[PDB]
Parts: structure tokens; C-alpha cells; sequence
């Protein structure tokens, strides 16, 4: 824990973070993003709900 | 109206139809899902 | 000969009338819609939906109007 | 259902959240019987 | 920059191509007649 | 080649552009172009979540993404003052809108068998009048086959029209006369006033087309 | 000026700009405003003093404009995020009041106090 | 005849640049900020979690 | 000659009854967002009575159109 | 002949001017049951059938204009 | 051709006649943009996007009278 | 010849019917103005911008048939 | 001969322009009537909007007048 505790604080790319980084960090990325676009719901629950979300209707 | 009017209509359809089954495509399965990939990855930092 | 080509450019100006009609209607709905809003925020989400329904269908009566004109301007 | 009853259950639902004073849920405490009478005679008491 | 992911959803859009094509043949006719007086 | 081709292929660029350097590689962040076109991501999943609802909302969801960009850029290449329209040729978004509402029949035939003709019984009433209530339904039904699509191209022909003809009186007013020529720029105002609203008006019929075709798709998927 | 006064606390008892939910849609008061008397439905309420706001859950009670700027607001009882989740395991119970029986009167209340609720 | 409609266009772009380009600037700041404020806290959440 | 005439100048005529089915049109969507706002919950009863009532506003304009179509081509 | 084939065209087009109020008064009545309904959630079962009487009654007059409409043009 | 050029001139003014329903048409949105904001002191942050919306939308039937209304005068 | 030289006058006066709807419009926003300071004595700082805005988008609907008029009248 | 005949009848068709106008004064002075009733104390404020308001209606029947005139005299 002390040396993940240390692991974020001296590695955390977050201002210039890429998707790509995140999906070679995890595969879940690739994964869930095929898994709704096979599911055909192209709304993914809970991304309104801590990020905002604008519409004009 | 002349500017209305050629009679390359069946012409005009083919390019036009083709255009949309290329952006069908193109959208369906490059561009709409990179947009996919930003929101889930936003989920996944969320969620950690 | 002149009098039919005559005919068809009146008969054209005297259809453009109908579209005054349309023009009132569409306002009709959006004065609604602001009116709606404004006795109750929170009706808002479910009445925008309705809201632009109602312009589609009062418009169609204009531009059933227009079809009208330019068959006779173009045609 | 009365102006004020109607009120009344409405002030009932809002003290529901839990974290609520004991003052509050005493407010919404109550006991009374509303006991009839007429002419000398009594029909029965009810609480309220 | 690009990813590719397939959506299989395009043999959902079946009676929309059918009429693509019916309308592309129906065309050519009109086409064919417009060219004519 | 054909003119039609080369600005079909105009916008095909144009679109392509918007989602592979706009973004920064896809960056977590979020560069401000691509700010847009996430904002058009939630108005469009926001909206077909809304009119075509249901347990399939998001199958139908990159059809009518499609139909929205398309127009959506169609609507400002379209309005380049030096610029062939593919829009106002008529035909091609008219034969548009006649093959989705026909591949809109013929799904809503197909799903709700030779029953699809009670969708037009909307509402009970005594039944002499019932077939009634489904010829002059059916005849408003195919009346928007025809609405959809010259809602459009009246909107993008009036406004190159109405602009090219102000445009020519406008010239020949700074042509006579340098004392007319002086307070003549009212009328290129009145053009320009023309050109600010034809551009809203073009993104806001954009929007109502994308609306339309997925109130008739909600039609056609779910009966009533 | 703005009196608001409960029968268990008084709380604003001038004030720039009020917004009120009442019969009629949603009222707001600046300065001298016809002085109507209003009831007030089951509402959100936003008292605003200066630019700064603050937030009011009210059962609902009477709202008169005076003739002389005075908002006499009364009602029943109230902060906002004090009222704030038991409340939506509450409204399953009401939804079963509504199926036995005056209950119907008062769980359908429970419905409007809960949609009002998750509203805000 | 034309070159009228340029001259439109031109002055289209202007209203465009200096009134809507800085308002857009703004609108684009703004939400960049709230994704990335959101995103920077997430990363702080996590760190109270491995020190809990 | 004069018969060609006649009918392109009844058809601009007729065309100008559309008019009053778009200010009809326009009423029963108006009333539809009225009364959604006033009620919060009317919509589910409201609704079909609204479809119910474009429809029949609408056919009354259909019915010009028809007409106009009747003088123009035939 | 010719003037008279045109007499009958002209006043056909004329006559379909009428039909426009009908259109409008087929909306005020549905106005009416949509406001009337949303006041009282309950009266409904009263005023609906008011209400399709006063369709057929505003559309009757509007019946009696198309059918001299299809007695000049036709007839 | 005389009479057909006089026919054009006619016909202009008569496509003139649709823009009086734009015009009460605009003053309708306005009205309720007005309206509202009475009703609120508040709901105008919502409220005048609306009227934006409609007031571009009124006006747009307003055009289709006018172009139409350019083609017999100019064309 | 005789024939054109009417039609410019009889095209401009037909034009000068549209103005009227421009008229009946501008009078509504000001009913608006009038009612709504009325209803809330203070709103009339925010409204008043508002009411001037309306004012010049319903007079321009007018603006753009008397324009068209003058055309007719000196075209 | 037409070219004045055409004179005569242009102005008469101006003159329907003024009806608009009438009922524009009209709704004007409505809303003062209605608005000084509902307030009993905003007749101070409303009083210039209203002359206002007054003016601008009058304005668009004064601009149909002059056309009416201009065909007839000249």
C-alpha cells in the first residue's frame, strides 16, 4: 500500500491522459465498449450521473 | 427551374446513396464508438 | 397562349396566401410552449419533445401550401 | 379532506430524512378523541 | 485517434436498403424519362 | 466526373475531419473541438432515447446519428457562397425521405403484420366511422412522406434564393448613382441579417428532421 | 420584505428576489407586485437575499403580496437539504396505502411529496 | 452579382468571430474545467482509499 | 385556352384553404402544452385525445388540398 | 362553352375558400376537451361525448361549403 | 408577352399578402416571451432561448412568402 | 403599354393589404408590455429591453411588404 | 383611360391596409384599461409606455395612408 500510495503520486497522467493508456491498463475498456455496442445501448449508465450531459430537447 | 433540373437524377442517386452507406458504416463503426470509448473510459477513472 | 402562362403566374401569387395561415399557427405553438414553461419549470423536459411535434405538424399545412406554389412557378 | 387536512398530510410526509430533531417527530405525535354530543346525549368517542 | 469496433446492427436496417434499391431502379426509369420530353 | 460526386465526397472529408484531429489522440481531458462533438453525441442519444425509447432505442441510434450529421453538415457546405448544392438538388433528399418512409411501411408491415392498418384506428369510436378514421389517417400518413423531406428543401432553396436575388437588386443599387450608393449598405445589412438567420434555421431543421423520422420510426417500431 | 413564519419556527418573519410555487405556477416577488393572494402547492421555495439563496422545502400554506410590499408567507413546515432517501423507501409503502383504501387522498400527497422531492 | 454574397459571407464570419468565438472559448473552458475537476477528484478518492 | 387558364387560377384559389387547417392544427398542439403544464399528469388520458383531434383538424385541410388537386391536374 | 367550363372550374375554387373555417372550429372544440380535461382529471366521461357532438356539428357546416364545391366543379 | 409581364407584376403583390401572418406571428412569440417573464421574474434564462428558437421559426414562414413572392417580381 | 403601366399601380396597392398584419402585430407586443409591468411593477428593467426586441422583429416582417410595395410602385 | 382607372382602384385596395391598424390602436388602449385596473398604481409607469405603444401602432396605418395617396394623386 505505502508503495502504491507512492506509485500514485509519482506516476498519474491525468492532465494529457490518453485512452489508449487506460486501454493497455485495462482491457475492460476495449472490453465494455464492445460489450455495449453488441448490447446496442450506446447510453452508458452513470456517465450523466458524475459527469453532466447537455441536450436542447 | 434548370438549376433544379438535369436530368442526371439516377446519376446524382447513385453518388448520393453511396454516401450514405459510407457514412452508415463510417459512423456506426469507427466514430460513434471512439466517442464510446471516452465516455466508458471516464466511467472507469470514476468508478477508481 | 399568354393568357395560360398568364393564368399559371397569378394563379401562382394567389396560393402564396395560404402561407400566412402556417405562419400564425407556428407562432401559436411556440407561445404556448413559453407559457407553458414559465407556469411550471419543471413540466419543461417532458413538454420540449411535445413542443416540437406540434411545430412539425402545424408547419406541414404551409408547406402542403408551398408544393402548391411551386408546382405551378417551377411546374 | 379538508384545505388544512390536505396541508396536514402533506407537513406529515416532510418529517420524513432520519436525521430529523425529536422535536419534529413530536409535532407529528398527537391524541385526542373526538367525542360527539348532541341535544345531553353522547354518541361514542373516536380518536381523531 | 481511430479504433474500430463493428456494429452488427446493419442487417437490422434491412427494409431501409430494400427500399434504397427499390427507389435506385425507379430512378433510372425516372431518369431515363426526364431525359425524354 | 459529375459535380454531385465531387461534393459528396466533399463532405465525406468534412465529416472525417471532425474525429481524427479534432481530438488530441483521444484524450481523457477533452480538447475543445472535441467538446462539440460530444455535446452532439448527448443531444442525439438524449433525443432518440427519448422518441424511440424502449427496449431498442440505441439500435436505430447510429442511423439517425447519420441523419443528423449528414444534414448537419449539408446545412453549412451547402450555404459557402460559392457552392454546388447537393441539398438543393431536391431529388436526392426527397428520395431520402421517401426511402426511409417507405423502409418505415414496409418495417411497420412487416412487424405488426396486415394489422399495421389499426395503427390508424388511433382512437375508439363508433365503429360505421371506424375505416373512416383510417383513410383520412392513412392519407396524413403518406402526407408526411412528402412533408419530411420538402421541409428541408424549401428551408436550404429559399435561402440561397431569397439571398441571390437581394444580391442582384443590391448590385445594380451600388451600380446607379454614388448618392444612392451612399445609404445602399441597409440592403446588404438585410442580406446579411437574411444569411444569420438561414444558417440557424438550417441547423434548427436539421434537428426537426432527425425528430420527425424518429417520430415515424417510433411508429414504426413500437405499434402506437 | 418578506415575513415567512411556520407554526414552529419564523425564518424570514427587505428580501430582493423570492420565487414561490403556488396555484397559479411559479410566482416570483420583486419589489411591489400585485398583491394578490395566492395558495401556495407542496413546494420548492427559493428566497433569494441579494444574489445569495437559499433553498426551502414548504408543505405548502398561503402567499399574499400585501398592498403595502409585505409577503406574508405561511406554512406548515420546512432547509432543503434537511429534508434529504428513507422518504423513497416511504413512497413504496404509500403506493400500497393507495390500493386499501382516505388513505388514497393521502398516499396520493405521498406521491406528490416524493416526486416533489426527487425534483430537487 | 456574386461577389455581393462573398461580401455577406465575410461579414457573416465577423459576427461570428466576435461575438460567438470568445462566448464559445468560454462555453468549451467551462466544461473542459468541469470534466477535468471531475476527473482530478476521482484521483484524489482513490488516494484516501489506500490510505483507509 | 381560356379553360387551361381557368383551372391553373382555381387551383391558386383553393390552395389558400390550407390556411385555416395550419391555425387548427396549431390550436390543438397549443392546448396539448397548456394542459400538460397545468395538470403534470393529464398526458396519459390527454394524449391520444390530442392525436385524435390533430387528425381531424388536419383532415379538414386535406380535404382542400384534394380540391386543389382536382382543378390543377384534373 | 369555354367561358362556361371556366365559370365552373373558377367557381369551384372559390367555394373551396369556405372549408377553411371548419378546420379552424374542428380545433377550438378540441381545444376545449384538452383544457376542460386537464382542469378536472374527472369530467371527461361527461365531456367527451359533448365533445364529438360539437365536432360533427362545426364540421357540418364546413360539409355543406364542399359539397356546393363539388356541385360547381363536378356539376 | 404584355399581358403575361402585367400578369407577373399582379402576381408579386398578391404573394405580398402572405407576410401579414408572419408579422402577427412574431408578435405572438414576443408576446409570450413578455408574458412569461412577468410570471417569474426568473424563468428567463430558460425562457429566451425559446423565444429565440421561435421567433427564427415564425420568421421562416415569413421567408417562404417572401421568396416566392421575389420570384414573380424578379423572375 | 396601358396593361403594364396598371399592373404597377394595381400590384403596389395589392401589396399595401400585407402591412396591415405588421400593425395588429407590433399592437400585441405592446399589449404584453403594458400587462406585464402591471403584474409586477419592477419587471419593467428587464422587460423593457426585451419589448424593444420585439418591437423591431415584428416591425421588419412589415419593413420587408412595404419594400416590396415600393418596388411595385416605382419597378 | 386604364392607366387611371388603374389609379383609382390601386388606392381603394391601400385602404384595406387601414383595418390592421384600427384594431392595432385598439388592443393597445385595451391593455392600458386592463393594466391600469389590475394594478390600481402602475398607470404612472404604464402612461408613456402606452402613448408608446399608441404611436407605433398608428405609425405602420400611417405608412399604408401614405401609400394609398401616392397611387392616387400621383
Amino acid at each position: 500500500l505505502q508503495s502504491t500510495l507512492d506509485n500514485i503520486q509519482s506516476a498519474r497522467p491525468f492532465d494529457e491522459l490518453t485512452v489508449d493508456d487506460l486501454t493497455k491498463i485495462k482491457p475492460e475498456i476495449d472490453a465494455k465498449v464492445e460489450e455495449m455496442v453488441k448490447k446496442g445501448k450506446w447510453d452508458v449508465p452513470g456517465y450523466k450521473d458524475r459527469f453532466g450531459n447537455l441536450n436542447v430537447m | 427551374m434548370p438549376q433544379l433540373v438535369p436530368f442526371y437524377f439516377m446519376n446524382q442517386l447513385t453518388y448520393g446513396f453511396l454516401l450514405m452507406i459510407t457514412l452508415l458504416i463510417l459512423f456506426s463503426q469507427f466514430f460513434l464508438p471512439m466517442i464510446l470509448r471516452l465516455y466508458v473510459s471516464r466511467l472507469f477513472i470514476s468508478k477508481l | 397562349m399568354q393568357l395560360v402562362l398568364a393564368a399559371k403566374y397569378i394563379g401562382a401569387g394567389i396560393s402564396t396566401i395560404g402561407l400566412l395561415g402556417a405562419g400564425i399557427g407556428i407562432a401559436i405553438v411556440f407561445a404556448a410552449l413559453i407559457n407553458g414553461v414559465s407556469r411550471n419549470p419543471s413540466i419543461k423536459d417532458t413538454v420540449f419533445p411535445m413542443a416540437i411535434l406540434g411545430f412539425a405538424l402545424s408547419e406541414a399545412t404551409g408547406l402542403f401550401c408551398l408544393m402548391v406554389s411551386f408546382l405551378l412557378l417551377f411546374g | 379532506i379538508s384545505y388544512a387536512a390536505y396541508l396536514n398530510v402533506a407537513a406529515q410526509a416532510i418529517r420524513s430524512t432520519e436525521l430529523q430533531t425529536a422535536s419534529v417527530l413530536n409535532r407529528s405525535q398527537t391524541d385526542a378523541f373526538y367525542t360527539q354530543y348532541k341535544n345531553a346525549s353522547e354518541p361514542t368517542p373516536i380518536t381523531k | 485517434m481511430l479504433k474500430r469496433f463493428p456494429t452488427p446492427i446493419l442487417k437490422v436496417y434491412w427494409p431501409f436498403f430494400v427500399a434504397g434499391a427499390a427507389v435506385y431502379y425507379g430512378m433510372s426509369k425516372a431518369a431515363d424519362l426526364s431525359s425524354n420530353t | 466526373l459529375t459535380t454531385f460526386s465531387l461534393y459528396t465526397i466533399i463532405v465525406l472529408l468534412v465529416i472525417t475531419s471532425l474525429y481524427t484531429l479534432t481530438n488530441n489522440n483521444n484524450k481523457i481531458i477533452g480538447s475543445r473541438w472535441l467538446i462539440s462533438q460530444e455535446a452532439i453525441y448527448d443531444t442525439i442519444m438524449n433525443m432518440t432515447k427519448g422518441q424511440i425509447g424502449g427496449k431498442n432505442w440505441g439500435l436505430y441510434f447510429p442511423m439517425i446519428f447519420t441523419l443528423f450529421m449528414f444534414i448537419f453538415i449539408a446545412n453549412l457546405i451547402s450555404m459557402i457562397p460559392y457552392s454546388f448544392a447537393l441539398s438543393a438538388h431536391l431529388v436526392f433528399i426527397i428520395s431520402l425521405s421517401i426511402v426511409i418512409w417507405l423502409g418505415n411501411t414496409i418495417l411497420g408491415l412487416y412487424k405488426h403484420g396486415w394489422v399495421f392498418f389499426s395503427l390508424f384506428v388511433p382512437a375508439g369510436t363508433p365503429l360505421p366511422l371506424v375505416p373512416l378514421l383510417v383513410i383520412i389517417e392513412t392519407l396524413s400518413y403518406f402526407a408526411r412522406a412528402i412533408s419530411l423531406g420538402l421541409r428541408l428543401g424549401s428551408n436550404i432553396l429559399a435561402g440561397h434564393l431569397l439571398m441571390v436575388i437581394l444580391a442582384g437588386l443590391t448590385f445594380n443599387f451600388m451600380l446607379i448613382n454614388l448618392f444612392t450608393l451612399v445609404f445602399g449598405f441597409v440592403p446588404l445589412a438585410m442580406i446579411l441579417a437574411i444569411m444569420m438567420l438561414e444558417f440557424a434555421i438550417g441547423i434548427i431543421q436539421g434537428y426537426v428532421w432527425a425528430i420527425l423520422t424518429a417520430s415515424y420510426l417510433k411508429d414504426a417500431v413500437y405499434l402506437h | 420584505k418578506l415575513q415567512f413564519a411556520l407554526p414552529h419556527e419564523t425564518l424570514y418573519s427587505e428580501v430582493t428576489q423570492v420565487n414561490l410555487p403556488a396555484k397559479s405556477g411559479r410566482i416570483g416577488v420583486l419589489a411591489n407586485h400585485v398583491p394578490t393572494v395566492e395558495q401556495l402547492l407542496p413546494g420548492v421555495v427559493e428566497v433569494m437575499e441579494g444574489s445569495n439563496s437559499k433553498k426551502f422545502f414548504i408543505s405548502g400554506g398561503f402567499a399574499t403580496v400585501q398592498p403595502d410590499s409585505q409577503l406574508c408567507v405561511t406554512a406548515i413546515e420546512a432547509p432543503l437539504e434537511s429534508f434529504s432517501e428513507n422518504i423513497k423507501n416511504l413512497l413504496a409503502e404509500a403506493k400500497k396505502n393507495v390500493s386499501s383504501s382516505r388513505e388514497a387522498a393521502e398516499a396520493a400527497i405521498q406521491v406528490e411529496v416524493l416526486e416533489n422531492l426527487q425534483s430537487v | 452579382d456574386e461577389s455581393i454574397l462573398l461580401l455577406t459571407f465575410l461579414g457573416f464570419t465577423g459576427l461570428v468571430a466576435k461575438y460567438l468565438a470568445p462566448a464559445y472559448k468560454d462555453f468549451a473552458d467551462a466544461r473542459m474545467k468541469k470534466v477535468s475537476d471531475v476527473l482530478n477528484a476521482s484521483r484524489n478518492k482513490h488516494v484516501e482509499a489506500v490510505k483507509d
